[PDB]
RNA sequence: GAAAUUGUUGAAAGGGAAGGGCAUUUGAUCAGACAUGGUGUUUUGUA
RNA sequence: GAAUACUGCCAGCUGGGACUGAGGACUGCGACGUAAGUCAAGGAUGCUGGCAUAAUGGUUAUAUGCCGCCCGUCUUGAAAC
RNA sequence: CCCUGAAAAUGGAUGGCGCUCAAGCGUGUUACCUAUACUCUACCGUCAGGGUUGAUAUGAUGCCCUGACGAGUAGGCAGGCGUGGAGGUCAGUGACGAAGCCUAGACCGUAAGGUCGGGUCGAACGGCCUCUAGUGCAGAUCUUGGUGGUAGUAGCAAAUA
RNA sequence: UUGGCGGAAAGGCCUUGGGUGCUUGCUGGCGAAUUGCAAUGUCAUUUUGCGUGGGGAUAAAUCAUUUGUAUACGACUUAGA
């Protein structure tokens, strides 16, 4: 149902894990660059982790697609969901994770009136 | 609200592909294909069971029967790149095989909602499979040994290398 | 050197036979019973 | 007939290596009774099946297939290159694989 | 650096396979004539096999012929450098020096 | 809880040379499982099939006291206090059996391969 | 091409031999060789006694029961030569060293399947004549194998018993010569003769 | 009511470390695509 | 009096294998034909099959092949005893 | 070429194995293996040179065409991610559950990070344009607080019982 | 089913008689298809459990006590219906 789009590829499906984010446990997995002198992650050795850098940056056409083809966007109410009622080949609507149950139901009610596809179809939902 | 705004939105309307330059011909088949070769089967049900060729086919395919008697192989539509073409030869004319087509052979795919796990031929496929191989075997016949050469099957024993056999 | 084969006397001391058990007192005292078994017979299963 | 086979027997020997890096992505199989490249020349193209057998129950059977073909020979002894949809696991070096006469060309 | 006197093939192999002018100090394949029209139609040149001839025939605009052909981009030869050991005077069995003539064998290979 | 401790014979029940009597600990044990079997007898189990089925021991708070070294150093004395709980629950006989029915689904060719099976045999 | 491989070791060189092998156990190949004692040595055996004896000097310093082993038995020596050509430290060496076994003399079942030997590892192919070599179960002796009588007992024994198989089979071969000199100069062979058989 | 640290339960591996990088096997686990508009009324609530 | 070897040229013909299919109404350069028009001419199309489910794929654990020294710092030089 | 000349301390190193018309030495001819190198293609970014106000529809700091290039400590510059608080806006979210916390569950970005599902939770919080700073930690024998291995270990032995 | 040989890891080899299915040594008759143009198209062995109905036999070790040819504790050596 989403516009047509070419074959997806990242070029690195692995996130980017911070070095000794394994060793240490107040080390956080979050990506920092080794700034040490001798650090052979920075020397780039071979057999050690690779650091992000611009080479992996994925095609213009591709960034920011859902793996279903759609652009994802976060909507808060109603009126919110009505700046995507030409744009459904393209976005998907999403509810924002602060949005009540009883709120959540009138949304996706009104998104299938309209054929907006809806990520998380799931949140909060009585069964 | 959650997420403000995109200030351009792509376009919605789909584009057309440009004007293609890639125009269709038929192949330049291997010249070992004869109609009247006796080929080998080296995929599918029937794998190893030494046929005879009729005809080449519109959709890129060949026309093949056993005979039916001698070995069971009805009439049935295959691949020249899954074949062999042995330097047996069989004179095949005076047989009609023009009759038979790329539309001769359907399947009538069945809808997705009908699903049968208990489980027939057409009547016209029957005959059309008898009147052609009763005119060949009236030709395999003469050289001795070829029948029971199409009933055998093919098969790589110890010690024999493809890219020094003879076919 | 390997060992194939043992041939035992068809009859054993009780004092021998102790030291095949760690705890002779409570015990059946079933020790070469059934090689016994195999005499009683001229020489099937040890002429052999 | 009491033999069925109708493809030629190889052995994956190892992935495209120097002394210390390893290529995953190609692999080197030797073909029975091929002893030079030009022998090994006529074996290009053609489709190579490796089959093992699993524990769990798939889509109807216990085997599963690896299915790839040769690229070009390797070496003056007739050892070919060979690339699959999926590499080998690196613990099939040694293991027997099949080698198929399709697609043929005679 | 390896050299000597091309043939007529090799340089029209070379402008065939690898021709790129410095077209406003850009690297533009020539893939057509009108390229070479617009930008050395001073110089009597009007075709490639015109730029062919200004070349093996070192003529008046050679200079001008030449420079405006971009340095050609070569491969690694594809039968090899054909001698164990390249860093030595081709007299020595080396690679480097003026192999006068058979510079043709090796540009082919290089292409 | 093992290292440098003493062996005993007594151990080769369990396949093990280190063994002890903690008679503290055992006294504690044995004490909740009485309270434990009298929970029991009040919710009206048979009291003959129990077995302990959950048992677990983790650390509370520590008691420090202060002990006195050398050239007048302070180092810190305490106890290990212990939480303990456990569940006893009567043995039960096969619990289930008849697992999911596992669905398979089977491609064309392989429909066509049993069918001649099927066909060629009884 | 087969299940396993019987090599005959008499008239073999210990390295060439060795490197044959070992290849080929890396290639899936299930070999066991036989008669290790009749391994040939190039050089003259007090050449390679030295050798032995140098290797003997190596063992740890502080305790000699975790330093470098020095098997002594023919099959042993020449196993060590061909452990060190295996990447034995790693899972597919230890598989590897697996699917090969060493043999002293021609053992039970082995001895009565057929034995092949390796043309490139041969002495009598491999050195020039008037080179001295050593036999490597003469060295093993002389360095503490113990068991050199009774391989050659047993050898004794194998070699009278198999002489009459071959006494036996000669002379059925013999019968068969005649039979198939009889059923030739008929139709049947004059086509295979015409077709190359 | 987080982390260091610990207990129980469950899974997995373990021949003088463990941890990591590339690829894959195996096991476990996970999303989407499968209505499209349309021929069309073999139709019910007749649009 | 020829042949053949070696070297070089062909805007000579042809078989086999591998990877890539980027771009997206037309425009340009061409070629084939008297023309219509067609074409391998400024980037792939056509026919057919299976599945539509954890099948492909992602994540994670493990195994295998190969590689992989502990970080920060001073220093010409750090894994540093 | 080889041998004598040629003696040092843990056991030992043509890298190891092993290698005698060699797997050694001198020389020649090919074939073959492979680097983040070279040739070609795709994508990312940077730089440079160009096209495009015309109505309609968005972003003229927008879109598009072509070529070349991409290592890097100390250092310089630029574009961005995030935190506390301030002005403005979304008549934003929220007791039908905000914030916080856990999650080998999912999505997006090369990344800083952003979003959702699921459990606990009970009272406030966010998106965008700007303003402002006591704004981002692994190290400093850092400060305070808490917790481990060592480890049920050293040990609890003067003063007769 | 008859007997012989084989102890290096024998665990196999040879042999008697009869019965049995097949035999493409040679000549005949029928079936094969639809798995639809290929998708290993599944045919081997490794172990264990649970059921059958058919044979077969009804132990020991450790703790505890004891000994001292032993000993830090373990361990060893003893003894006890
Ligand atoms: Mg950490
Ligand atoms: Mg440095
Ligand atoms: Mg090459
Ligand atoms: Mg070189
Ligand atoms: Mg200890
Ligand atoms: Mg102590
Ligand atoms: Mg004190
Ligand atoms: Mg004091
Ligand atoms: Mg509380
Ligand atoms: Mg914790
Ligand atoms: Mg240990
Ligand atoms: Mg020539
Ligand atoms: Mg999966
Ligand atoms: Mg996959
Ligand atoms: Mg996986
Ligand atoms: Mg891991
Ligand atoms: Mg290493
Ligand atoms: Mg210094
Ligand atoms: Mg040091
Ligand atoms: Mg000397
Ligand atoms: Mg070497
Ligand atoms: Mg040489
Ligand atoms: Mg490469
Ligand atoms: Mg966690
Ligand atoms: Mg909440
Ligand atoms: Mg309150
Ligand atoms: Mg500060
Ligand atoms: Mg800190
Ligand atoms: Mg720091
Ligand atoms: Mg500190
Ligand atoms: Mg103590
Ligand atoms: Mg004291």
């Amino acid at each position: 149902a989403s516009l047509p789009h070419p074959k997806i590829v990242k070029k690195h499906t692995k996130k980017f894990k911070r070095h000794h984010s394994d060793r240490y446990h107040r080390v956080a997995e979050n990506w920092r660059k080794q700034k040490g002198i001798d650090s052979v992650v920075r020397r780039r050795f071979r057999g050690n982790i690779s650091q992000p850098k611009i080479g992996y940056g994925s095609n213009k056409k591709t960034k920011f697609l859902s793996p279903s083809g759609h652009k994802t966007f976060l909507v808060a109410n109603v009126k919110d969901l009505e700046t995507l009622t030409m744009h459904t080949k393209t976005y998907a609507a999403e509810i924002a994770h602060n949005i009540s149950a009883k709120n959540r139901v009138v949304i996706l009610a009104r998104a299938k009136a309209l054929g907006i596809k809806v990520t998380n179809p799931k949140g909060r939902l009585a069964l | 609200t959650a997420q403000q705004a995109p200030k351009w939105y792509p376009s919605e309307d789909v584009a057309a592909p440009k004007k293609t330059r890639k125009a269709v011909r038929p192949q330049k088949l291997r010249a070992s294909l004869v109609p009247g070769t006796v080929l080998i089967l080296l995929a599918g049900r029937f794998r190893g069971k030494r046929v005879v060729y009729l005809k080449h086919l519109e959709d890129n395919t060949l026309l093949v029967t056993g005979p039916f008697k001698v070995n069971g192989v009805p009439l049935r539509r295959v691949n020249a790149r899954y074949v062999i073409a042995t330097s047996t030869k069989v004179s095949v004319e005076g047989v009609n095989v023009e009759k038979f087509n790329v539309e001769y052979f359907a399947k009538e795919k069945l809808t997705k909602k009908e699903k049968k796990e208990a489980n027939e031929i057409k009547a016209e496929r029957v005959e059309d499979q008898k009147v052609v191989d009763k005119a060949l075997i009236a030709e395999i016949k003469k050289t001795p040994l070829l029948k029971q050469y199409l009933s055998a099957s093919f098969s790589l024993k110890n010690g024999d290398k493809p890219h020094m056999l003879k076919f | 050197l390997r060992s194939l084969t043992t041939v035992w006397a068809e009859h054993l001391s009780d004092e021998v036979k102790r030291r095949f058990y760690k705890n002779w007192y409570k015990s059946k005292k079933k020790a070469f019973t059934k090689y016994s078994a195999k005499y009683a017979q001229d020489g099937a299963g040890i002429e052999r | 007939a009491e033999s069925h086979r109708l493809y030629v027997k190889g052995k994956h020997l190892s992935y495209q290596r120097s002394k210390r890096v390893n290529n995953p992505n190609v692999s080197l199989i030797k073909i029975e009774g091929v002893a030079t490249p030009q022998d090994a020349q006529f074996y290009l193209g053609k489709r190579i099946a490796y089959v093992y057998r699993a524990s769990k129950e798939v889509r109807g059977s216990k085997i599963r297939v690896m299915w790839g073909k040769v690229t070009r020979t390797h070496g003056n002894s007739g050892v070919v290159r060979a690339t699959f949809r999926n590499n080998l696991p690196a613990k099939t070096f040694g293991a027997s694989v099949r080698i198929f006469l399709y697609p043929s060309n005679i | 650096v390896a050299y000597g006197y091309p043939s007529y093939s090799t340089i029209r192999q070379l402008v065939y396979k690898r021709g790129f002018g410095k077209i406003n100090k850009q690297r533009v394949p020539l893939s057509d004539n009108a390229i070479i029209e617009a930008n050395l139609g001073k110089y009597g040149i009007l075709s490639i096999d015109d730029l062919i001839h200004e070349i093996i025939t070192v003529g008046p605009h050679f200079k001008q012929a030449n420079n405006f052909l971009w340095p050609f981009k070569l491969s690694n030869p594809s039968g090899g450098w054909g001698v164990p050991r390249k860093f030595k005077h081709f007299i020595q069995g080396g690679s480097f020096g003026n192999r006068e003539e058979f510079i043709n064998k090796l540009v082919k290979s290089m292409n | 809880f093992n290292s440098s401790i003493g062996r005993t014979a007594q151990g080769k029940e369990f396949g093990v040379t280190k063994a002890r009597w903690p008679a503290k600990s055992v006294k504690f044990v044995q004490g909740l499982l009485q309270n434990a079997a009298a929970n029991a007898e009040a919710k009206g189990l048979d009291a003959t099939k129990l077995y302990v089925s959950h048992i677990q021991v983790n650390q509370a708070p520590k008691q420090r006291r202060r002990t006195y070294r050398a050239h007048g150093r302070i180092n810190k004395y305490e106890s290990s206090p212990s939480h303990i709980e456990l569940v006893v629950t009567e043995k039960e006989e096969a619990v289930a059996k008849a697992a999911e029915k596992k669905v398979v689904r089977l491609t064309s060719r392989q429909r066509g391969r049993i069918a001649a099976q099927k066909r060629i045999a009884a | 091409v087969e299940p396993v491989v019987v090599i005959d070791g008499k008239g073999h060189l210990v390295g060439r031999l060795a490197s044959v092998v070992a290849k080929q156990l890396l290639n899936g190949q299930k070999i066991v060789v036989v008669r290790a004692e009749e391994l040939n040595i190039s050089g003259e055996f007090f050449r390679n006694k030295l050798k032995y004896h140098d290797f003997l000097r190596k063992a740890t310093a502080f305790n000699k029961t975790r330093g470098p082993f020095h098997f002594r038995a023919p099959s042993r020596i020449f196993y060590k030569a061909l452990r060190g050509m295996v990447s034995h430290k790693t899972a597919r060496g230890k598989a590897a060293l697996e699917r090969l076994k060493v043999f002293e003399g021609i053992p039970p079942p082995y001895d009565k399947k057929k034995r092949v030997v390796v043309p490139q590892a041969l002495r009598v192919l491999r050195l020039k004549p008037g080179r001295k070599y050593t036999t490597l179960g003469k060295l093993s002796t002389s360095v503490g194998w113990k068991y050199e009588d009774v391989v050659a007992k047993l050898e004794a024994k194998r070699k009278v018993s198999s002489a009459e198989y071959y006494a036996k089979k000669r002379a059925f071969t013999k019968k068969v010569a005649s039979a198939n000199a009889t059923a030739a100069e008929s139709d049947v062979a004059k086509q295979l003769a015409a077709l190359g058989y």
